[PDB]
């Protein structure tokens, strides 16, 4: 029979609001004193309440920031970015945001050059690959970081020419020419989104000399694999290592023709000089060692190797699971592809956290995802490709009526740097209560203040 | 089934020598056994980096032992116009170690070599050279046979043809009963490797200190190829002999490539002339199939049969994983003329990285049931990774899958115990064959004793 | 190129007698020096190598020494089988350089010889050539010297001389010498005369004849 | 039993080439180096050269640079030497030589082979008897002149060799590119002219066998 909003106390315009959302209050002074004043509006209406005089306050939602979504400087991936909120007591109202991957993913690539005497002739292969992989993998993501080193092999006799005493730092001496020192691993440039130092330094290099046709690549592909702050390959971040080599390599077991025993501990051992300084005392590492640190530290292996070869690395890359291979040549094109095609693999999550949000206000989420099927009560969709765009329905509830008024909270989805804000109004008086009359004029018992057709 | 555990006995080295890098028993003339022992980082009296050798008699008690004494003093000669020179820094004297009747042959494959003429050189390289040394009358004698005269210009003019400036001699040892000595050299003819072969005695008579390049007659070195499945394939990585083609007045050859034909590795038969008998391809790229080899009748026919370890050798798993933990494989000599086939067991290792076949070593019958038995290494196998000695008895079947005994390392991390092994020999003269395992990075040698 | 000094170039020995051979080299070649030995008539054995090794059978009693650029070959115990010429060769250089060689000889008491003089046989002199053949057999020391006088003029050209080897048996030396002229020359001169002189006697042994005189 | 073997004598004419051979017994020539040597009786031991018969390298003495030639054949097992432009100063003994074990020592010696550089025809010789001067000893010494014969050898012996003791056959001389050659022979008084002493002088070359009886000289 009797509703919520008659039923409890209601002396004042405010109170009312304060029962329950369903609520309004009739400010007309003709009503009869029968009639409640705090009731349903139907019920007021129905009892002669003049329409104009009835304070029913409706919550409401408003963008003030709906810059639109960005295809392909700004870069907008949610949408709307600020919306106005305005709940009265206890009630709830909901809106909608929309979320875009727009910004390109971001990949590190690490590039190896066998810079052996082998190499002299494909010098300018490797430097044009090198140089093409920076300029054109930048144009399909702004976000690439590369870097790059060099290796010839383990710089100890028989491998090394030790005689005649010049030879050391210029091993092709009795070849009445000049090269450079022979050297293990150097890493040369740590990973940089600066391509244009990068092509610069890549095409600085030259070839140096050793005595025997496998090189020790594999030193090289550890070292960059296990030495995470020299390389300084991204946590969240697409990780390829691209190797080039014109020959065979050497694997664990061989360095015994240079007396080396030990095996490999699959450490980081390159310092400040950028050397691998346990190349003359460490064993070249084994397939398992390679797979095991390339697994752990997430990196793609791609041999890029002469045509001589690929058959050789083709077989090595099936015992090294997912590494691939690409024929280096004077077209970069077929290693390109890989790296195009891994790109193209990558795919992210929009899963949205809220920050700042008040003890009083509680949200609950309903997600639209590519399956353009509503998941309730998620907040985050998977398996997005670059220009994909996902959709959230929020809803906000506040607990009752706080005395702050007016506060504010975050939307973000998790490594976007976008954003929406959304900024909560509590409406909990009336229109009214700003004619307040402080005078009492109808009480006269030292009561005082007259507002919305009633005493205290 | 019976090597004593408990009861061992250690033999120690000096620190960072790598006493046990290389073992083998030697019988002196009135047919007491010692232990020879090689050392290959033992450092000189300079305290330069040399090499040892050290001669161990048997003691319950085991302890130090006496240096088997070496000339590591560098030689030059002026002659015929040109400057030949030895380097002894570094040159791993001990790397190898074997017995033959009344003479030890220590070899150290990185003996450096050059020969100078005007500006000119040979290049300084790793020849290898092999000292031999007959204790109970103290006479010394070398063998290099891959020392040359020729300058580096006329090998550049002949394509690098019969090159052994880098055979790294001795890498590789074997001797056969009648007193040939066989070199594996895997760096021979560029980096396709070699062996060299001469007997003992002439050895002896044709050595004078002093002389540097000098003819062996009766010596006989294999052969180069523009093959390139032996390119960088380390024939000579190891080294055995054997009786393979039913003629007893014979002797066969078995050779380990270990990197044969882009690193899928290969061991080979051969006569004692070097010609092919069979060839014995490796299963798995990079598995260092060749790394060992080992010639026992462990079937009880009378017929040797061939054991092969490549201990780098990847196993698969669940969810097309790969685990690198070594194998065996056991072939068995058939009747008639029939050429060794498929093997007739694989033995895989267990533990990741372990090794297992880094050694093979023919243990001879331990438990005296009629059938040899055999012992395998992984360096680095045992749930802790310390290392592990597996013995594998004999049957009519070949080898058991299931090894009859372990034997866990008792030595710290990285002592590689394990990675040198020898049997078929009694020490204590308790009419059972005993075991020696050396674990180099331990400076140590262990002596297992067989027991009733 | 190395000059290779040998000494002596001859020595008169006896069997029994412990004897050096020395070899001087013109710069040192550090015992890269080879010893050998040639009998007479045959061809060479090698004895040492690199200054002090033996060749395999060569026997004990020879023995190599030295350092630098002097070096001595030693037999102990002389066998007749030794009495042989005896070569140093270095190989410290190219070209190898020999020494020049030193012989062992026989010492024995000295000889006088025994001259005979044969003036030309009648077949030669029928056919229009003279030859006067002059003897000097077995003496003591192998060194001598013969003068030819016609007419007591000494005759100079046209003389052949040919010495044997020491004796087997008597270790004596003898020599030939034949002083060939014109017959017309011969038939002008009375007096021919062979005169031979020889450590053994201050005075020289003169053997002569008169062309047609019996 | 290591042994190298040369080939025969060679007798040549100025000008003209000559090719020395050494063929290895009881082991193969190319397993050391293989030298050459020339030996004259005045002159003494020269160093040709030497071959590696293994690689056919070659080194030389500058004193024969472009008259010597050394090869070598492993098929056959034999090494050579070639002398071009012959001359005089060619006439020698030629040794083919190797080592025991030294690589650089010079240990083992072919048995030499001679070469004779000359222009002369095959002569005969004339063959003198030598009868003593007209009074009588204890002893007589008789001779045979043997003159002007080519080539190299002649076989002289008394009584068809009966007469062996007492005997002095001086070597040959080479006079005008002929030889000559003398022998004594002393006896007792007794013994001639009472028995008759003949001389005996064979030369293969000419195919000539001729006999002298020592006869007293007339009056
Ligand atoms: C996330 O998405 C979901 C899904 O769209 C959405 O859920 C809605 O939430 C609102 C409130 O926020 C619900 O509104 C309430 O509805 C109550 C009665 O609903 C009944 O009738 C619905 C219509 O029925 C007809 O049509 C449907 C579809 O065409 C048909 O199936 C029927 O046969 C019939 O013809 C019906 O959809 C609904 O069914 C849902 O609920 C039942 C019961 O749990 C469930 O079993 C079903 O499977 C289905 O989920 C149901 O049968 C109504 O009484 C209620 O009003 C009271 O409360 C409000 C205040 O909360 C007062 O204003 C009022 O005075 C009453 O006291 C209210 O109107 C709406 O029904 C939901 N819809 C569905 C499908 O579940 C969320 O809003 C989304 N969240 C965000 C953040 O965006
Ligand atoms: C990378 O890895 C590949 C694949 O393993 C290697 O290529 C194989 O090489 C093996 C040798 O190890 C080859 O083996 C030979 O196979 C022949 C039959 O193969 C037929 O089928 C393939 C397709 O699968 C055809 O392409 C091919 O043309 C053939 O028609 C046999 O006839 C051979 O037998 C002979 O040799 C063996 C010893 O090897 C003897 O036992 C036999 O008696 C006989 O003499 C042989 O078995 C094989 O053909 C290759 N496979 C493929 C698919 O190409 C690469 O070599 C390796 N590359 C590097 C650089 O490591
Ligand atoms: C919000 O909920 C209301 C219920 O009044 C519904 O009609 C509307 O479609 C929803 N709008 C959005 C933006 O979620
Ligand atoms: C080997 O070195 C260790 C320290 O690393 C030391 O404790 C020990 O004494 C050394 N061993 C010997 C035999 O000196
Ligand atoms: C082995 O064979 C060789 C030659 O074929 C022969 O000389 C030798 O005597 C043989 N040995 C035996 C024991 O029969
Ligand atoms: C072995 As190289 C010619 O690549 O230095
Ligand atoms: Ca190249
Ligand atoms: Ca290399
Ligand atoms: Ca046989
Ligand atoms: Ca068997
Ligand atoms: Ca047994
Ligand atoms: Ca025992
Ligand atoms: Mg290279």
């Amino acid at each position: 029979g009797p509703n919520i909003c008659t039923t409890r106390g209601v002396s004042s315009c405010q109170q009312c609001l304060a029962v329950s959302p369903m609520c309004a209050w009739c400010s007309d002074e003709a009503l009869p004193l029968g009639s409640p004043r705090c009731d349903l509006k139907e019920n007021l209406l129905k009892d002669n309440c003049a329409p104009e005089s009835i304070e029913f306050p409706v919550s409401e939602a408003r963008v003030l920031e709906d810059r639109p979504l960005s295809d392909k400087s700004q870069v907008t991936q949610v949408s709307p970015q600020r919306i106005a909120l305005r709940l009265r007591p206890d009630d709830s109202k909901n809106f909608s945001i929309q979320v875009r991957q727009v910004e390109d993913y971001p990949v590190d690539i690490y590039y190896l050059m066998d810079l052996s005497y082998s190499m002299k002739d494909d010098l300018w292969s490797i430097q044009n690959l090198g140089t093409k992989l920076a300029t054109q993998m930048r144009k399909l993501t702004s976000n690439l970081r590369i870097g790059f080193g060099a290796f010839v092999d383990k710089p100890v006799s028989p491998y090394m020419y030790i005689s005649p005493p010049e030879a050391l730092e210029n091993p092709c001496y009795d070849m009445k020419t000049t090269c450079l020192p022979m050297f293990g691993y150097k890493h040369v440039l740590t990973l940089t989104d600066q391509v244009t130092r990068f092509n610069e330094e890549v095409k600085k290099q030259s070839v140096s000399r050793n005595r025997d046709a496998p090189e020790g690549g594999f030193d090289a592909i550890m070292q960059a694999t296990v030495c995470d702050e020299k390389i300084g390959w991204r946590n969240d971040a697409s990780h390829l290592l691209v190797f080039t080599t014109d020959a065979k390599t050497h694997i664990a077991l061989d360095g015994r023709l240079a007396g080396i025993v030990q095996p490999n501990d699959g450490q980081c051992h390159v310092g400040s000089d950028n050397h691998y300084s346990a190349s003359t005392t460490m064993d070249y590492p084994s397939l398992g060692l390679m797979t095991e640190k390339l697994s752990q530290k997430n990196i793609n292996l791609i041999f890029a190797v002469t045509e001589n070869v690929v058959n050789l690395y083709q077989n090595y890359s099936e015992l090294i699971p997912g590494t691939t291979v690409g024929v280096l040549s004077m077209d970069s094109s077929n290693v390109l592809q890989l790296i195009v095609d891994a790109y193209g693999k990558i795919r992210s999550k929009v899963e949205l956290e809220v920050r700042d949000l008040p003890e009083e206000l509680s949200l609950s989420f309903n997600a639209t995802c590519l399956n353009n099927e509503v998941i309730p009560g998620l907040k985050s969709c998977m398996g997005l490709k670059i220009g994909d765009t996902v959709s959230f329905s929020i809803e906000a509830k506040v607990r009752g009526c706080p005395q702050e008024k007016e506060k504010s909270f975050t939307i973000k989805p998790v490594g976007f740097k976008d954003s929406l804000i959304v900024q909560v109004t509590f409406d909990c008086d009336c229109a009214c209560q700003a004619q307040a009359e402080p005078n009492s004029h109808r009480c006269n018992n030292g009561n005082g203040t007259f507002e919305c057709g009633v005493c205290r | 089934l019976n090597l004593d555990p408990v009861q061992l006995t250690f033999y120690a080295g000096p620190n960072g020598s790598q006493f046990g890098f290389s073992l083998d028993f030697h019988k002196d003339s009135h047919g007491r056994v010692a232990i020879v022992v090689g050392a290959p980082r033992t450092l000189g009296p300079s305290q330069e980096e040399t090499g040892g050798v050290f001669l161990c008699p048997w003691r319950a008690e085991g302890g130090q032992c006496p240096s088997l004494l070496f000339d590591l003093r560098d030689e030059t000669r002026n002659v015929g116009s040109q400057t030949l020179q030895t380097f002894k820094a570094r040159q791993g004297l001990g790397a190898s170690v074997v017995s033959w009747s009344d003479v030890i042959v220590a070899c150290a494959p990185w003996q450096h070599w050059n020969v100078l003429e005007k500006t000119e050189e040979a290049e300084k390289t790793p020849v290898g050279s092999c000292f031999l040394a007959q204790p109970e009358s103290g006479r010394r004698a070398e063998y290099s046979p891959c020392r040359g005269n020729t300058l580096s210009r006329i090998y550049v003019e002949n394509d690098f043809s019969w090159d052994k400036r880098y055979c790294e001699a001795g890498f590789s040892s074997v001797v056969t009963q009648a007193g040939e000595l066989v070199l594996g050299a895997p760096g021979g003819y560029y980096f396709l490797g070699l062996l060299a072969q001469a007997p003992v005695a002439d050895i002896f008579s044709s050595y004078r200190p002093g002389i540097l390049l000098w003819h062996v007659s009766s010596q006989s070195l294999s052969f180069d190829s523009s093959n390139p499945e032996y390119f960088d394939g380390y024939w000579g990585y190891s080294v055995a002999v054997g009786e393979f083609d039913g003629d007893l007045n014979t002797t066969e050859y078995v050779v380990g490539a270990p990197t044969w034909s882009w690193t899928l590795g290969a061991v080979e038969i051969l006569d004692s002339y070097y010609q092919r008998l069979h060839r014995l391809r490796g299963e798995q790229m990079a598995s260092y199939f060749g790394h060992s080899v080992a010639v026992t009748d462990v079937n009880g026919d009378g017929r040797h049969d061939l054991l092969v370890g490549a201990p780098l050798y990847m196993e698969s798993r669940a969810d097309r994983k790969l685990a690198e933990v070594g194998r065996v494989y056991l072939f068995l000599q058939p009747r008639g003329p029939h050429a060794l086939g498929a093997p007739s067991l694989l033995l895989t290792g267990t533990q990741l990285y372990g090794r297992f076949g880094s050694a093979i070593a023919p243990l001879g019958d331990l438990d005296r049931d009629g059938y040899n038995d055999i012992a395998v290494a992984a360096p680095y196998g045992g749930p802790s990774g310390r290392g592990q000695v597996l013995v594998f008895l004999g049957q009519s079947e070949g080898l058991r899958s299931r090894p009859s005994q372990v034997l866990d390392s008792p030595f710290p991390t990285g002592s590689a115990f394990g990675f040198s092994l020898r049997g078929a020999v009694d020490i204590d003269d308790n009419g059972y064959p005993d075991l020696i395992v050396g674990a180099y990075g331990a400076n140590q040698v262990a002596v297992y004793r067989a027991q009733p | 190129d190395i000059l290779m000094t040998q000494s002596p170039s001859s020595m008169s020995v006896s069997l029994g007698d412990t004897v050096s051979i020395t070899c001087h080299a013109s710069q040192g070649i550090s015992s890269n020096i080879g010893w050998l030995q040639q009998k007479p008539g045959k061809s060479f054995m090698g004895l040492i190598y690199y200054g002090t090794n033996l060749v395999d059978g060569v026997p004990s009693r020879f023995s190599g020494s030295g350092s630098g650029a002097d070096y001595s070959l030693t037999i102990s115990s002389l066998d007749s089988e030794d009495f042989a010429d005896y070569y140093c060769v270095q190989y410290a250089q190219l070209p190898y350089t020999f020494g020049g060689g030193t012989k062992l000889e026989i010492k024995r008491a000295d000889a006088a010889p025994t001259v005979s003089i044969f003036p030309p046989s009648s077949e030669q002199l029928t056919s229009g050539g003279a030859s006067v053949v002059c003897f000097l057999n077995n003496f003591y020391p192998k060194d001598i010297n013969v003068k030819w006088k016609i007419d007591g003029s000494e005759r100079q050209n046209g003389v052949l001389n040919s010495w044997t080897d020491q004796d087997s048996k008597d270790s004596t030396y003898s020599m030939s010498s034949t002083l060939t002229l014109t017959k017309d020359e011969y038939e002008r001169h009375n007096s021919y005369t062979c005169e031979a002189t020889h450590k053994t006697s201050t005075s020289p042994i003169v053997k002569s004849f008169n062309r047609n005189e019996c | 039993e290591v042994q190298l073997q040369q080939s025969g004598a060679e007798l040549v004419k100025p000008g003209a080439s000559v090719k020395l051979s050494c063929t290895a017994s009881g082991f193969n020539i190319k397993d050391t180096y293989v030298h050459w040597v020339k030996q004259r009786p005045e002159q003494g031991l020269e160093w040709i050269g030497r071959i590696d018969p293994a690689n056919g390298y070659t080194k030389y003495d500058p004193k024969f640079q472009g008259k010597a030639t050394i090869t070598a054949d492993t098929s056959s097992n034999t090494a050579y030497l070639q002398l071009s432009s012959l001359t005089s100063e060619d006439t020698a003994v030629y040794y083919c030589v190797r080592p025991l074990y030294d690589y650089y020592a010079m240990d083992y010696w072919g048995q030499g082979t001679s070469v004779t550089v000359s222009s002369a025809k095959t002569t005969a010789p004339s063959v003198y008897p030598l009868a003593p001067v007209c009074t009588t000893g204890s002893s007589v010494t008789l001779g045979c002149l043997v003159k002007g014969y080519f080539p190299e050898p002649v076989t002289l012996t008394w009584n068809s060799g009966s007469l062996s003791s007492g005997v002095h056959t001086f070597p040959a001389v080479l006079q005008s590119d002929l030889y000559t050659l003398s022998s004594s022979v002393t006896v007792t008084s007794s013994t001639w002219p009472s028995q008759s002493i003949t001389c005996n002088v064979a030369h293969p070359a000419s195919s000539t066998k001729v006999d002298k009886k020592i006869e007293p000289r007339g009056p």
